[PDB]
Order: structure tokens, then C-alpha cells, then sequence
């Protein structure tokens, strides 16, 4: 995922950080905002390597104020590597406007 | 318990809609069957162009057979209905003159003439909504997404605060709560009778080109007045907005309306006038 999209219809989404077994190892995990946040699921060390990260909104009521965008950044120590990827939170009382 | 013992307490009031009923509901129905046309002259006088007025007027029936002006006008009916009904709680047989100026001060800050100008100040903020949305364009909502945010970091959709939306609404309410100031102050609510009965058609054909001028020159002084008021005090409910819904202002498109460099901007000008036209001849129908 180059970008991820959370709402009513998608409350979390799965993203997967690829690279090798050690960065991957000591790999972080930061946000741009204490609304959104991010865990992890699983961890593979055979190739390719990755973790897949849940993500999703820790309260939907912050995502009703507006359309929240903020980052998730992973980020290995061992290489000084970040990848940050946008967040959008868009929560909604949907019908035709 | 309780319904005993003052049945002249309704027959009191029965031989009054015996006698007046129907005259209130006629008057109801007259002033609802003038909105149409009402509607029709706002609209062909907000669409005007000089270049092209087959286009002009095309476009204004355009809009009139459209949905959003059929459901505006349902809206502007219930408006000219609950009008129409405070003209009935208010109106004087006797004219309430007062002999000193504590009198006339006391006069307006009495509850109900108090109840009175909020509830104009609402039902002219509502009349201004509906007339914003029926001119369209940059008057149409009170809520517009940031028009130069290309600074990729964000894809939330910002919002600002549509100002000249704002200085619509805020339009409507401080004419609703002049009109509703001017009709105790020149004591309007008075029914003087006249020395000459005469047929209702020519009646009214005789006061509506009175009360169409009377309109344009009134509005023209509340648009004057509501420009010196805004100079002053137009801040405080924008930036009570901004706040109350986190919404931003897009300094970089839009000049403030604080500024006389934005506030004499002829166009907004012109439709807050017009809309006041149409504000103050429609209330002033229900009234004659």
C-alpha cells in the first residue's frame, strides 16, 4: 500500500513492510496523529521478507471532526531507513449530501 | 379535571372567527399566492446580464422548473405562513404610542415585542439561506473545501469558512430584527381603518407600487447600516464559526469582509440588496 483510505466501510486496512530479516527485526513504528495507530500481525523471515501491520482508528469520533489525514512512518534504527506512508480517516453520516 | 365554569371565554372568541377567521385565512392564502411572483422577479433580477438577455432569461426559467427552487419555495411558504400568523398575535386596534422616550425603551424590551424580533432575526436569517442557495455560485453554501492546498502531505479534503455566505445569513437576521424594531417603533402592527372603503383589487393595486419603491430604499439603508455594522463587529461571529467548527479562511483566495477593500464589492452588494428586496416586499405583502 503506497497510501491507505479508513472509514465506515473500512475501519482498518493490512499494509506489509518488505525488506531484510534484520531491519525488519528492530523495525518502528510512528504516527502522525494518537487517532490512528498501527500493530503488527505477523512477521515473515523467508523470502521475500515482510510484516504485515494492521492498521486502523483508535476513536472515530476524532474522524467525524473532518477528514484527518495524517503519516505512518516505519522506521529500522540498524539502517537509519524510514518509509511514511499517508493516511486518510474519513468518517461519515453518508447518504446523498 | 379541570374544564369548568368560563364558557364565555370561548363565546367571546368564537364570534371572532365567526367574523374574522376566514379574513385571517384568505390573507394566509393571498400571501402565499403572491410568493410565485415574488420568486420569479428574484430570480430574473439575480441572473441579470446586459449582453445576452435571451440567455438571461432562458436560464432564469431554468431555474424556476427546477427541484431545488420548487423545495426553497415550499420552505419560503412556511416562512410567509408563520409571518402572516405573528401579524394576527401583534396587530393594535389602539395605537401604542409612547408619551415619554423610558416609554418607547420600555416599549421594545417588553417580552413578546423581544420574542418577536428573534424570531424575525430567524425567519430572516432562513429567508436569506434559501435566497443564497437560489443565487447560487459563491453565495450557495457556508462551507467551500481550501481552493490552493496542492502541497501534497494530506489527502483529508480542508475546509474553510465561506464568508460571503456568512455575511448573507448575518444579512437576513439583522433585517428580520429591524423590521421587527421598525413595526413597534412606527407602531406598523396598527390597524388604522379607512375613511373609504373600497374593492380589494384596487385596494392593493393602488399600495403594492408604493410598497415595491418603500422596499428598494428601506433595503438600501439596512445593506448601508449592516456594511457599518460588519466594519466594526464582522470578526466576532466569523472567527466564533471558525472556531466552533474547525473550519479554516482562505486568505490567499478570498479578501476579508472585515476589509473595504473586500466589503465594497458591487456584486455582493447587489444580491444582499435584492435580497433584501424580496425579503421586505414579501413580509410587507402579508402585512397590506
Amino acid at each position: 500500500q503506497a497510501e491507505i483510505l479508513l472509514s465506515n466501510h473500512y475501519t482498518s486496512s493490512e499494509i506489509r513492510v518488505f525488506g531484510a530479516p534484520e531491519v525488519l527485526e528492530n523495525l518502528e513504528v510512528k504516527s502522525g496523529s494518537p487517532a490512528v495507530l498501527a500493530f503488527a500481525k505477523e512477521k515473515s523471515f523467508g523470502w521475500p521478507s515482510f510484516i504485515t501491520y494492521t492498521v486502523g482508528v483508535l476513536d472515530p469520533a476524532a474522524g467525524s471532526q473532518g477528514p484527518l489525514s495524517t503519516t505512518l512512518t516505519f522506521s529500522s534504527p540498524v539502517t537509519n531507513q524510514a518509509i511514511a506512508i499517508p493516511v486518510t480517516v474519513a468518517f461519515v453520516v453518508d447518504r446523498r449530501g | 379535571a379541570t374544564a369548568v365554569s368560563r364558557p364565555c371565554a370561548g363565546r367571546s372568541r368564537d364570534i371572532l372567527w365567526r367574523v374574522l377567521g376566514w379574513r385571517i385565512v384568505a390573507s394566509i392564502v393571498w400571501s402565499v399566492l403572491f410568493l410565485p411572483i415574488c420568486t420569479t422577479v428574484f430570480i430574473i433580477f439575480s441572473r441579470i446580464d446586459l449582453f445576452h438577455p435571451i440567455q438571461w432569461l432562458s436560464d432564469s426559467f431554468s431555474d424556476l422548473y427546477s427541484s431545488y427552487v420548487i423545495f426553497y419555495f415550499l420552505l419560503l411558504s412556511v416562512v410567509i405562513i408563520i409571518i402572516s400568523i405573528f401579524n394576527v398575535e401583534f396587530y393594535a386596534v389602539v395605537p401604542s404610542i409612547p408619551c415619554s422616550r423610558l416609554a418607547l425603551i420600555g416599549k421594545i424590551i417588553h417580552p413578546q415585542q423581544l420574542m418577536h424580533s428573534f424570531i424575525h432575526a430567524a425567519m430572516g436569517m432562513v429567508m436569506a439561506w434559501c435566497a443564497a442557495v437560489i443565487t447560487q455560485g459563491q453565495y450557495s453554501f457556508l462551507v467551500v473545501p481550501c481552493t490552493g492546498t496542492n502541497s501534497f502531505g494530506s489527502p483529508a479534503a480542508q475546509t474553510c469558512l465561506n464568508e460571503y455566505h456568512l455575511f448573507f445569513l448575518l444579512t437576513g437576521a439583522f433585517m428580520g430584527y429591524s423590521y421587527s424594531l421598525l413595526y413597534f417603533v412606527n407602531n406598523m402592527n396598527y390597524l388604522p381603518f379607512p375613511i373609504i372603503q373600497q374593492y380589494k383589487f384596487l385596494r392593493f393595486r393602488r399600495s403594492l407600487l408604493l410598497l415595491v419603491k418603500h422596499s428598494c430604499v428601506e433595503s438600501l439603508f439596512l445593506v448601508r447600516n449592516f456594511c457599518i455594522l460588519y466594519y466594526f463587529l464582522g470578526y466576532i461571529p466569523k472567527a466564533w464559526i471558525s472556531t466552533a467548527m474547525n473550519l479554516h479562511i482562505d486568505e490567499q483566495v478570498h479578501r476579508p469582509l472585515d476589509t473595504v477593500s473586500g466589503l465594497l464589492n458591487l456584486s455582493l452588494l447587489y444580491h444582499v440588496w435584492l435580497c433584501g428586496v424580496f425579503l421586505l416586499t414579501t413580509w410587507y405583502v402579508s402585512w397590506i
